[PDB]
């Protein structure tokens, strides 16, 4: 029972935090109906606000615990970091505004919280740093303590309870005001004491050149000095900036100011000391990419208002560009790393138009660039536009290779997503023609493609180096003499390492070598080599990269004798798909292993071998160990109910990985009791079972089914639907 | 969930090897179709086998999939199991280690798991006695799991027909059999036999055994040849579809790969040439998956299946069928993509989008046809051909009449023989179209043996389409004898519609025989009205031995009837021709043993020899017995039709002299027999006289007979002289055919029976 409450209430919390809903201020609430809705016998127990305030204290660490003292289990290069900072993040920042607005301020409580842990947490955690790694090695608990500080939640002679019996911390030295201070061009800490003023009036003075050669801190700008001391913050001014970016970037979408919309997005996308990961915590992911995808597909109507007569046109139009072109960079980082769907987001709000979207079906074919051009889509059986669309290629062909000079009459009468696939299609051909030998001058090509990094032409290298390892992965293969290989790495060097950059184009041109730098690098290793690796392992560096082996980046000279891998998820002859799932049979049926509670190591492995080859290596497998070893902690064979709160452990866990929200859950009780609601989840559990029973009983009308196989599988589905009626989600 | 794409194979030669996964002692089952009372049929009773790893000196694995060595130009007799560990067992049928066996005895090569010889005859495992075996399961998909077998096929030459088409000019149906060179990868004649298997996690393995030794040889390598191990073991193949391309010695390795999300393609590359072959691998192009489609609903990939295509069709890029279920929707998407090298002034290029108005459950690609089969949940069956995806069984309602070539059939589903009612998907273990798509195969979880399902014709009472559906069926032979297949299957479904007409109206179901028998000598380029010399070769041809097969089961109902009376005759005396004209040139060659080896009469050679010579000449007398025992039949029934010529049950008699070639082929034994007499009178046995019983015994059952073979000889060369100046009287064709099928005479030429 309390067991049972245990794990039901871990895998919640975990569940919840990877689904962004911490923001939810039903958080408190669903916390404390989890007592009631999993005892399905009445629970009326009147629990106070201290009782709930230390069992989330307890429970968050010990699921931090279990979360930190299972890494070891994994393969070394396992490598999955994102939810590990989303527990600090949640643990450092949210749960301190839980006590603020949630707690009576009773120091006694958190003593007796902090008081009741074990100490293998401590052992693991110390265990673990010094074998990474005295120096000083700070726990989460300290964090915690210091948030508490600066909230006037506590005095400072309470710190000095639970540090060490040997050292202490000086009263005077810890923050205790909630006040922004910044370090101002004269070293004076500045109270910024209106933060949406302080914002706007940097970023309307804010140097787009500032953003990656400005390595050192002291820069004059206040808003840049934020982005690489943000692990400082207070707690509850932290809410304030984040919620002052979304009203701030909402109204620029309204009046259409263009300078700020493209600055905004600079700063989001390079993440400087996990700063886009703390966003994303905060506001769902789901209002951010609600407006910024309106952006995106209402730009259309925007174009038929304007007129290029305008000596201020050529400032508007790279305004213009680069706050277009900006927008689509937020949205494929934020696809690839951060694990967000373009296509989810189109069906749950019915205000987009999928088929009219050019947002959807370009980040779907991102990696590959059609080898025809043509101008529109949806009209590909008319050929009026596929006349001029030939005479696009040539018209640009020509003033870029020839003339060198770019016509104000060719910018004006393209748009911006012609552009988009337009580039990639005159490198490709440029580059192949090169490989084959076609092309045989290089230097008039070396000055040739400067001209695709001036603010204009800025949104057609998104798609040129996707481009790049399906080229070079061929080439890699392929039998290239080094002097076209010395070209080819001349021509790329040449949009690797320019001469120059304008003063918009610098910060863009790092950010688009930022997002598929890595498997670059992987393919140019196999092989003016180095250079390339130096500006690739230089703009890796800027800020920090999720789920990657830190020796990859650094193996100039480090040699392990470990091969490294490149990808989230590593698999050898040794430790086989075959001992994991194994194990995971193990945690399946007995719960042994590790590898439990890890949602980073569990969902990715799901994939791996697909839900239904999952499930059914599991389910029927289960009798076999059932029929003969028996049902665990209990001994004696007698009753099924002992055998039943072991299947809700299996089914409990499955009603997670299909359902998300909270409305959402109102829904799929429609679905089982019988259009829009399967479409979000194709690949969920709750399709596969309920396709299967409608068409088993049609065979029961025909008779072909024996009425006790049917019976049979009917149970499984039922039981599914029990407990997702009873339990809110 | 997917079904058993590879759980059963029909070997070539008849033999339904498929996967056992209910009985505790066994894991494969071994069956065929036999006939219960010539009209009915029932499958064999199953032969039972147990597949350990341990059989070369004890738990036993279950089976992953069946692949019989039935593809291209194969004999079709090795047939190589791999079980769920990844162990590749190979069995030989049809031979022993000793001497030559049945096709229903089974016999091991060598087994993997490290390959070592070790040649044992295999027992059944009823007869077997109860041993220490329990089927343990493995539920792991190891590294070395086998997703995709693929055979290699021999540099033989394969001759098959594409279609063929109602000639209007001459009224009657034309056929045009085009020769197919071997495409892909085919390995050499020095080479016994070469095979292919991809493995779960990339790791790819090249069995061969050299045609001069019996030690066996393995070469493994892997996909992802990358420096570092940690990805090597890393590639988890979903769908791995090996098909061969016209590029030499290459074979297209599309696999969809789930880590990276997208359908990369590969390039394999072997050089024969008694060196081992050497494998080279080179990666080629990746795309993504398309999310949507074009009025805004999601898409999910049910299944990647590409075809195996040729270099005959038009554009020999293979077809990545890209299988789409729009969500909530009876509707399923089916995506083709072509692979074409990058031109300049590789890719996918996208020809357009095929909608189906139901799911899909299960496809499967045919052998040599050209068919792909989508098995919908109803259970009805929409097999879309390769060439232009239009439907087979409604292709004659769409087809444009208007043209040079009208009418093109290419089976007899386009006619419009439609399955009926087939078991629902949930209930059926596992579903096979029939080789020539007559029929389904259904193996149930409640039946333990396997059933069968034909076509049906709704329209059976329309007496006009009779023609066409003759001509239809005569086409379905013709693709089977060209790819070696027993053809079991299209002959159950024949006999269903027969026996359905037959019920009503039984004159109308004669001719319906006479008709579409007719049509296969047109198709074959055969002519049962050519001059004599062609007459000879149709004796020593193969499809007698089927064709006339087919009159024996389709005539079988009718009771007292000549039809099935006529071929057996005629195709038992083919069995007579093989009795003395088999041994009358064996007999030849054993004249000249004896004077070349007369000067070594002591060695221990000769007395064998010698004691074989006149043993031989013995076992040719039960043969006579009923050779003389046949001539008396045809003779007494002459007496018995003089006095009642109106007697309609006694027809028989008409036919078999009126056989044009039957005449020469008793001609023919009658003169081996004189001829060997003659010999044997010329060069009698004089070293032994008591071996000399067996050659005067030939003497003397000739002379015995009741009825002299000379005048016997007389009778049947006058009749082929009369029967060819009325040939020249009057012109016919249909005359041959009555004289040698219909065993009766037109009632136009009614004068001429009167003078037999």
């Amino acid at each position: 029972d309390m067991k049972l409450l245990r794990y039901y209430k871990n895998i919640w919390l975990n569940n919840k935090i990877i689904n962004w809903e911490i923001s939810n201020p039903d958080f408190l609430s669903k916390y404390s109906a989890i007592t009631s809705s999993i005892f399905q016998e009445s629970f009326n127990s009147v629990q106070n606000l201290d009782q709930l305030l230390t069992d989330l204290i307890e429970t968050s660490f010990t699921c931090f615990a279990q979360f930190v003292s299972n890494k070891q289990y994994h393969q070394a290069n396992s490598n999955l970091t994102l939810l590990e900072r989303k527990w600090v993040i949640f643990i450092t920042k949210h749960l301190p505004l839980l006590i603020l607005e949630n707690s009576s301020r009773s120091p006694r409580v958190v003593t007796n919280a902090l008081d009741n842990i074990d100490e293998k947490v401590v052992k693991a955690i110390r265990i673990y740093f010094t074998e990474k790694d005295p120096s000083t090695s700070l726990d989460i608990r300290h964090d915690f303590i210091k948030g508490l500080i600066m909230l006037n939640l506590q005095p400072a002679s309470v710190i000095n309870n639970y540090l060490r019996e040997d050292q202490m911390i000086d009263t005077s030295i810890l923050p205790t005001r909630d006040d922004l201070f910044v370090r101002n061009l004269q070293g004076i800490q500045e109270v910024v004491h209106n933060t949406n003023s302080f914002i706007i009036s940097s970023l309307d003075t804010l140097e787009l050149e500032s953003i990656t050669e400005s390595i050192t801190h002291d820069s004059s700008n206040g808003l840049f000095q934020v982005l690489h001391n943000f692990e400082s913050v207070a707690p509850t001014k932290q809410r304030e900036i984040v919620k002052a970016f979304l009203s701030i970037f909402e109204d620029a979408i309204k009046e259409l100011n263009y300078n700020r919309i493209a600055k905004i997005c600079a700063l989001l996308f390079f993440n400087f000391s996990h700063s886009l990961t703390t966003i994303l915590s905060f506001s769902s992911p789901a209002a951010l990419m609600k407006t910024l995808i309106k952006f995106v597909d209402l730009s259309r109507n925007g174009r038929n208002g304007s007129n290029g007569n305008d000596e201020s046109s050529e400032y508007e139009t790279i305004n213009i560009s680069l706050s277009f072109s900006w927008a689509i960079l937020l949205i494929i980082n934020l696809t690839q790393t951060y694990g967000i769907s373009v296509v989810d987001v189109a069906l749950k709000y019915p205000e987009l138009s999928i088929k009219n979207s050019f947002i959807i079906n370009f980040i779907s074919n991102l990696p590959n660039v059609s080898d025809k051009y043509y101008l529109e889509e949806s009209n590909v059986n008319d050929s009026d536009m596929l006349t001029k669309s030939h005479n696009t290629v040539q018209s640009w062909l020509c003033d870029l290779f020839v003339n060198g000079s770019i016509t104000d009459q060719l910018i004006q009468n393209i748009e911006t997503r012609q552009l988009a696939n337009l580039i990639p299609f005159i490198v490709k051909q440029v580059l192949l023609s090169v490989e084959i030998g076609v092309l045989t001058d290089i230097s008039s090509l070396i000055g040739g493609f400067e001209y695709f990094l001036q603010p204009l032409l800025l949104v057609g290298l998104i798609k040129t180096f996707y481009w790049l390892e399906q080229f070079l992965s061929c080439v890699k293969n392929d039998t290239i003499s080094e002097d076209i290989l010395q070209g080819i790495f001349n021509l790329l060097n040449t949009l690797f390492n320019p001469v120059t950059l304008n003063e918009d184009s610098k910060a863009f041109h790092t950010a688009v070598l930022r997002l598929n730098a890595i498997p670059l690098l992987k393919v140019l290793r196999k092989f003016n080599l180095e250079p390339l690796i130096a500006k690739l392992v230089a703009v890796l560096n800027v800020s920090p990269v999720y789920d990657v082996d830190p020796r990859i980046i650094n193996s100039e000279n480090d040699y392990s004798r470990k091969q490294l891998g490149y990808g989230k998820f590593l698999i050898l002859n040794e430790n086989p798909i075959n001992k994991i799932m194994t194990n995971q049979i193990n945690s399946f049926w007995s719960l042994h292993s590790s590898t439990y509670y890890n949602l980073d190591y569990l969902f990715e492995l799901i994939e791996l071998v697909t839900p239904k080859s999952f499930l059914f290596d599991v389910l029927k497998t289960l009798e076999y160990k059932l029929a003969t070893y028996g049902v665990p902690g209990s001994e004696n064979k007698r009753g099924s109910l002992d055998s039943e709160h072991v299947f809700d452990y299996f089914f409990y866990f499955l009603v997670l990985y299909d359902v998300k929200t909270a409305e959402e859950a109102s829904q799929l009780i429609e679905y089982m009791e019988n259009n829009k609601i399967s479409i979000l989840k194709r690949h969920s559990f709750a399709v596969l079972l309920h396709e299967r029973k409608l068409l088993n009983d049609l065979a029961l009308e025909n008779g072909e089914i024996t009425k006790t196989e049917n019976e049979k599988f009917i149970s499984y589905h039922d039981k599914y639907l029990c407990m997702l009626k009873t339990c809110v989600f | 969930m997917m079904l058993g794409e590879h759980l059963m194979s029909w070997s070539k030669t008849g033999i339904i090897a498929y996967s056992d996964s209910q009985s505790s002692n066994a894991n494969i089952c071994l069956t065929f179709l036999e006939s219960i009372n010539g009209i009915n049929w029932r499958f064999h009773t199953p032969q039972k086998y147990v597949l350990h790893p341990q059989l070369h000196e004890q738990f036993f694995y279950n089976i992953s999939s069946i692949h019989w060595n039935n593809w291209f130009s194969l004999p079709g007799d090795m047939l190589a199991v791999c079980d769920e560990l990844g162990n590749m067992t190979m069995l030989i049928t049809g031979q022993r280690p000793d001497r030559a066996t049945t096709y229903e005895k089974l016999t091991m090569v060598f087994q993997d798991n490290k390959i070592y010889n070790h040649v044992m005859p295999l027992k059944p495992v009823d007869k077997l006695k109860p041993m220490n075996i329990e089927r343990k399961q493995t539920r792991k998909e190891y590294n070395t799991s086998i997703l995709e077998f693929r055979w290699l096929t021999s540099s033989k030459s394969v001759i098959v027909s594409q279609f063929c088409a109602f000639d209007s000019s001459s009224n009657t149906y034309r056929s045009r059999a085009q020769q197919v060179p071997p495409y892909g990868v085919y390995h050499p004649p020095f080479i016994k036999y070469a095979c292919l298997a991809i493995r779960k996690n990339g790791q790819i393995d090249f069995w061969y055994q050299f045609s001069n030794s019996k030690d066996h040889k393995k070469i493994t390598l892997q996909l992802l040849d990358t420096s570092n191990q940690r990805f090597k073991d890393l590639q988890w193949l979903e769908f791995a579809r090996i098909t061969p391309m016209n590029d030499d010695q290459c074979m297209l390795i599309t696999t969809y790969s789930k880590l990276s999300k997208n359908i990369s393609f590969y390039k394999l590359h072997v050089n024969w040439n008694l060196n081992d072959p050497s494998l080279k691998i080179q990666f080629i192009l990746s795309t993504t998956l398309d999310p949507t489609d074009d009025e805004g609903h999601v898409l999910k990939l049910e299944n990647l299946h590409v075809v195996s295509k040729s270099s005959i069709e038009k554009d020999p890029s293979p077809e990545i069928l890209v299988l789409y279920n729009v969500c909530d929707t009876s509707k399923s998407l089916v995506k083709r993509y072509r692979l074409a090298p990058t031109q300049l002034s590789y890719n996918l290029r996208r020809h357009s989008d095929i909608v189906l108005d139901k799911k899909v459950t299960l496809i499967t690609s045919e052998m040599f046809d050209a068919f792909v089969s989508f098995y919908f949940e109803d259970g009805t069956i929409e097999s879309y051909n390769q060439n232009d995806w239009k439907l087979e069984t409604e292709r004659l309602i769409s087809q444009s009449q208007l043209g040079k070539f009208k009418n093109i059939i290419a089976s007899p589903l386009s006619a419009g023989f439609n399955y009926g009612k087939l078991p629902l998907p949930p209930s059926v273990e596992w579903m096979k179209v029939s080789p020539s798509m007559c029929g389904v195969i259904v193996k149930q979880y409640n039946k333990k043996w396997p059933q069968f399902y034909a076509a049906v014709q709704k329209n059976y009472a329309d007496p006009e389409k009779d023609s066409i559906n003759a001509t239809a069926l005569a086409f379905g032979y013709v693709k089977s004898l060209h790819k070696q297949i027993s053809a079991e299957d299209l002959t159950i479904a024949a006999k269903t519609h027969i026996l359905r007409i037959s019920f009503l109206d039984r004159k109308r179901a004669k001719e319906f025989i006479t008709t579409l028998l007719k049509s296969l000598y047109s198709f074959f380029n055969i002519s049962p009205d050519a001059p004599k010399e062609i007459m000879d070769k149709i004796i020593t041809s193969r499809p007698l031995q089927k064709i006339m097969l087919l009159q024996l089961e389709l005539g079988s109902c009718f009771s007292q009837e000549n039809i099935e009376e006529m071929a057996r005759v005629i195709l038992y005396l083919k069995n007579v021709l093989f009795a003395f004209n088999g041994v009358a040139r064996n007999f030849h060659f054993a004249i000249e043993q004896i004077s070349n080896n007369s000067n070594q009469q002591q060695n221990p050679k000769l007395f064998q020899t010698i004691f074989s010579k006149q043993d031989l000449i013995h076992s040719l007398i039960p043969v006579a017995k009923w050779f003389v025992k046949f001539i008396t039949y045809l003779t007494q029934e002459i007496l018995i039709l003089i006095n009642d010529p109106t007697n309609k049950e006694y027809t028989l008699v008409h036919g078999i002299f009126g056989a044009k070639m039957s005449r020469t082929l008793i001609l023919s034994i009658l003169n081996e027999i004189k001829k060997v007499t003659q010999i044997v009178a010329k060069f009698p046995e004089t070293s032994y006289p008591i071996l000399n019983e067996s050659s005067t015994f030939l003497k003397l059952v000739l002379s015995e007979s009741p009825v002299d073979f000379e005048k016997f000889e007389t009778f049947l060369v006058d009749v082929n002289n009369k029967f060819i100046a009325l040939c020249e009287q009057q012109p016919s064709q249909e005359r041959e055919f009555s004289l040698l099928v219909k065993a009766e005479i037109p009632p136009e030429y009614a004068k001429v029976g009167d003078f037999l």
